[PDB]
């Protein structure tokens, strides 16, 4: 419980932290989840080395906490991401993303004839895990696809 | 208040076995004892963004039969909504301030579901979104099978034709799969076989099913002969005709059928059922269509009338 | 016999303040206490020589709501009247021997007036002649303003968009000018400014009005925000987009609006009101359209029923 | 010229630095100029106070330098931005953004009838400064607009 | 090799005064001494994505007058290119491997310019992108004025009609402003006035210009009476006719015209120039159209032939 | 007189290996040394009963490149032939008394063959009967492979996409099977696999071929990457997109391709080859289309000119 500050990583106080992010997934989380749309401070690190081999991405949002559902909404993009909460100028929480049962406002329906495209509604898909593949079902057209098809827009 | 009162009827899959039974029972009763003023002062919108005369006349007739009033359109560049700018949402947001219910058909999947989010306490019935969930179609099929067979369980069902692009059959297979002991016989050319996800579903429930090249193999043990529509477009004109072999029904084929067996067909028929079948006792596609009136009457009754009796 | 009994309703300008008040009062009452059989055995013709689904469904729904019967068409080469030889007169001379009333929309100015000279004791209601007098449109606007503002006098009215080719706004300005102390704010690009004859009219009556480049200037003091439709055709695609600046409404713009202020819009909307406005308390265009039913019901009631009470 | 560092600002060696960025302009520069699309390290700071009032944004890309034209391509978004270059683990260059004569691959033509929309070409506009407004002319349709109209897509 | 050899001709504003002079000079020479075999073994593509018979006939006739070969289309349900998805880019990437030159007209602005990035050493001549840069059209106007007036400097030019949406006049004004001492008279209804950016351009060059309500005011001192086309769409049928006053030319108006004054009109005429004008010596619109051949022949010669003499 | 003199060119399968070689040889020679007057005083009919701009422009351009004269049409409400009753026979019996050669495209299979029985010594070139035998199309593909690869034997060929309905690949596979030691790689979704009769033909000749799910598997050893067109109609919009996976080509996939590998595509492309491929050295589809001129010029020369030299 002290005041010893470092450098190669910015460890300010009071904020949610997203550690361990696959290469090229950090910027997407930013875009997809509108995480920069606020006045609270934000410290971002890209291509920063960490424990596990290779390179990764790091995101920190001062004075802002993510629910349980929100963290999970990262499973599809950052499955091995760590989300440490921070207060008291220290770690007061921690959790790992778990594949949700539903994903909204972020995916696009592969079906060109789906009503959701020209309409003022939020996209929505039902989730199901299976051998070498995630199945996403559209709330609207009720058509089902592999996440590898849905993430190739 | 009945379980379906003020509910939206969009996908056949959103209906529980109890719901199906409830609709089926109401239909038999309205058929036995008509109720002309049940929906007397109600106004229902028949919005066919996509034309479908048969289904339209059917729904609308159901409406009048219950004393309801009807306003709507059979859009096909015959109206001014087509003005591409305006969204379906905004259209439903307006029409729903006018009427007590919305029966709609649309060329796009999810049309009715979306409508549900913009109408407000005003229920929407899905005629049909192109390629997805034609509720009242399966309900009339089920109702017709139940009436002629006296039940919906432990039946031998054969479905012939284009089982790949046939939604009425995907829908009917899934519905009958909510009943026990049914036996399915799938007859169709490889290029249009029943989708693998349907077979997986039948497997999960341990439901018996098998593939057959022609109707002749099963005929002797089928209680229901569901004939499908094969559009030439899904194939090449040469491929069609070619394969069209024995996927068409002629009176000859019915020599050893069971006395109770009924032949059904979503009504657009030609190049599938020879007219020499119309006179046999097995022909029941015109009766089938005829039941659309009661199944759709039943649906409107349950949705717009709190507590309907016999 | 009420003052409007058996009268033709062609131009909003043919109606006296008393008439307007009479229609507006009848509408509130029919809204509070529906009268389903008021026009029970009456048959009304809905003749839309020119398509207009929204307005058609609205009028026709009004008709059924009063128990009236409807026959008609949404001509657009969907009928056989288009046969250019036959005159509108001859068509009205025939249809008027069939029905009790004629609700008609036509692409040509003066259509309804002319119809009046050929129908005979059969009243004609002007849906709308292209470009001239859409009566029931102004009545529903007025009715909506009165209901939300509680009055039609001493109000601050802002009209935005294409005020040059916007007849609903010319009509509404003239109507509100039959009430005292109203303040008008005209926001529009120079190329589509309010016509000089309208301003002359407002001057004759000493009515206060001023021009403004954007909604931001007035927002804080407007009670009614009437949003107009801007067709890209009246301009060049580059000119449109370009000027389209701030003549569109977004939720942002409503930060300092008055709690009572209501946003209205003849319903074809897009490229004018951002959907993020739909959720605010100010959005009232779908309610607006919803009032078309009562204003049009009221009109039919007064015209076809001698003495209507509460 | 020595080793000694700080936390409330990451000061790694070798790389271009974009200082002083209007609030809500940092994330756009990232998106608009595809700056995260690399393997080189990236340190981002958002809503960080600096020399002047009005929270700002900060961008730093290790081992990567921006030309003169590129820097200028920031004048329309970050007019008061400072672009300090870095090597020797220190400032070896510095420059401010000056309104260019051309702006490609980022703006969208307001003219819906312009051929550039459905086609595989890069957008391109001519720039002219004037009273309270910048005029952008499309290379294709040759229609001219105010930057306030072009940037309101 | 002449300065225009293998050059693309997209915008009039891309041509220097030398270029204009060079094209004009060549046209007069080809007109005086025809060269039928100049482009003998060449094949040119006449791609009219957007139909325009008059202009297409003119261009194509020019191609034959020079011996060139012609292939192409007028795309409006006449071809299979429209099929959506296939870009203009790919279309030009293909056609440009077939022909030696591409003359194209397209409904979208910047179509020819884009074509230039996909053709490859194969020159593209912009018939016209809808409402942007009709080069050959301005060149034929200039050639007509120079031939009838003997020069393009120190002239009195009157442009009447729809100067706001009249692209032929925006281009002609800019071309003429590349020459010295011209005096301009702009006659048009306020709602269709010459755009401010054209006037700014003229002020920059200190060129004299003035606005007038009718032709009568200037007639006595005009050398060129450029008559524009007034589409009714840019206005209301009532607004049109109304203002149409005196913006039309009749033989009467020509009583005090200068002997050398010529009347021009991009060719779609009617509701602008009364037929009684056709017989006067001033009428020169058909001669004008006639000059399109030489102006367009000249452009082709310079672009496809390295060094053309007299 | 060359072997193809005055011969009809209806089916690719009607041409012997010598014929192919002879056409290919001629094409290269005409390409190296153009002969603008070869068919000087000849008139050829370009009869496109079914529109096909690209192919028509290509053929017609070929006719002019040789000096021939051209008359014809693209029949789709563009002509008066469609008038029903008048047979194709009679149409050809007439036109064949006008011209020296008939190049035709028709929506029905066997149209060109039938034409041959009514033309009379006047040769008919089959552009294409809808979905049967597009001779010149295969000849231009072969000519492209031979020119880029230097031969048509012992090559590794990959065909991707809709191999079931892709007639250009059925023809190209059969043409290539007339040459020795070629290795074939068929990449496609099961629902659009190469027809069994093509594989049988390959087995008969002991030709090597294999199926693969994606291009990645073979890429490293392919000399020709033949990209096919995948119409959405042959499937369901959901089925399309879904399977569309990796059946599309992107520059990325080309990381380990052989230096000499060429990518081809009958020209309607989009949703198959990403534009980022256009800049690589492998992209050869526009060059491919470019070769249609020489292949079609060659066919015309051999058919209309007794003895053509180098
Ligand atoms: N559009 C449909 O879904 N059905 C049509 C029959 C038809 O396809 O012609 C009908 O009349 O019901
Ligand atoms: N024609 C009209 O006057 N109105 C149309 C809307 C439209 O213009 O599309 C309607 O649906 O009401
Ligand atoms: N479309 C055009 O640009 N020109 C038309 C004239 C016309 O509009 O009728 C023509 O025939 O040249
Ligand atoms: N119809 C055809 O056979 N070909 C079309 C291409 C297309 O289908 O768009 C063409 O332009 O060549
Ligand atoms: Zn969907
Ligand atoms: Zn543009």
């Amino acid at each position: 419980m002290t005041h010893d500050n470092k450098l190669q990583v910015e460890a300010i106080k009071r904020g949610t932290v997203i550690d361990h992010i696959p290469a090229q997934i950090g910027f997407k989380l930013l875009s997809l989840f509108k995480l920069t749309e606020t006045d609270q401070r934000i410290t971002i690190g890209l291509n920063l080395p960490s424990g596990e081999m290779g390179r990764k991405d790091l995101i920190k949002i001062e004075n802002t906490f993510l629910s349980e559902d929100q963290v999970d909404q990262l499973a599809l993009y950052a499955p091995q991401a760590t989300v440490n909460r921070i207060d008291n100028y220290e770690v007061v929480g921690k959790s790992r993303p778990s594949l949700p049962e539903r994903i909204d406002n972020v995916l696009v329906c592969p079906n060109s004839n789906c009503i959701s495209h020209a309409e003022p509604v939020s996209s929505s898909f039902a989730v199901r895990k299976r051998a070498n593949d995630i199945a996403l079902k559209c709330k609207y057209c009720e058509k089902e696809f592999s996440h590898n098809v849905v993430l190739a827009n | 208040a009945n379980p379906l009162y003020q509910k939206h009827i969009i996908s056949i899959n959103d209906l529980s076995r109890d719901d199906l039974n409830l609709v089926l029972a109401t239909a038999a009763k309205l058929k036995a004892n008509p109720q002309p003023e049940l929906l007397k002062h109600k106004v229902i919108a028949s919005c066919f963004f996509e034309a479908s005369t048969r289904t339209r006349l059917s729904f609308e007739t159901s409406m009048h039969r219950l004393g309801a009033s009807v306003v709507g359109f059979s859009d096909s560049a015959n109206t001014s909504l087509g003005k591409k700018g305006e969204t379906l949402a905004d259209t439903i947001s307006v029409i729903s301030t006018y009427v007590d219910a919305i029966v709609m058909r649309h060329p796009q999947e999810g049309a009715a579901r979306l409508a549900t989010e913009f109408s407000g306490n005003v229920p929407v019935l899905n005629a049909g979104d192109g390629s997805n969930q034609h509720p009242t179609q399966t309900l009339l099929d089920l109702f017709t099978i139940q009436e002629t067979q006296g039940r919906l369980d432990n039946l031998h069902v054969a479905m012939v034709g284009d089982l790949k692009y046939g939604r009425t059959v995907h829908s009917l297979t899934q519905a009958l799969a909510k009943f026990d002991g049914n036996r399915f016989y799938f007859i169709a050319p490889d290029a249009l076989a029943m989708p693998q996800y349907i077979l997986d579903m039948l497997d999960e429930k341990g439901i018996a099913w098998s593939l057959h090249s022609s109707i002749e193999e099963v005929m002797a043990e089928v209680d229901i002969l569901y004939m499908t529509r094969v559009q030439k477009e899904r194939l090449d004109p040469s491929e069609y005709a070619n394969v069209k072999a024995q996927f068409v029904l002629r009176a000859s084929d019915l020599h050893n059928a069971k006395a109770n067996m009924k032949v059904l067909h979503p009504l657009p028929r030609v190049d599938e059922i020879a007219t020499d079948v119309d006179k046999t006792p097995h022909a029941w596609y015109f009766q089938q269509a005829g039941n659309g009136i009661f199944a759709r009457q039943a649906l409107l009754a349950l949705v717009l009338n709190r507590d309907l009796v016999l």
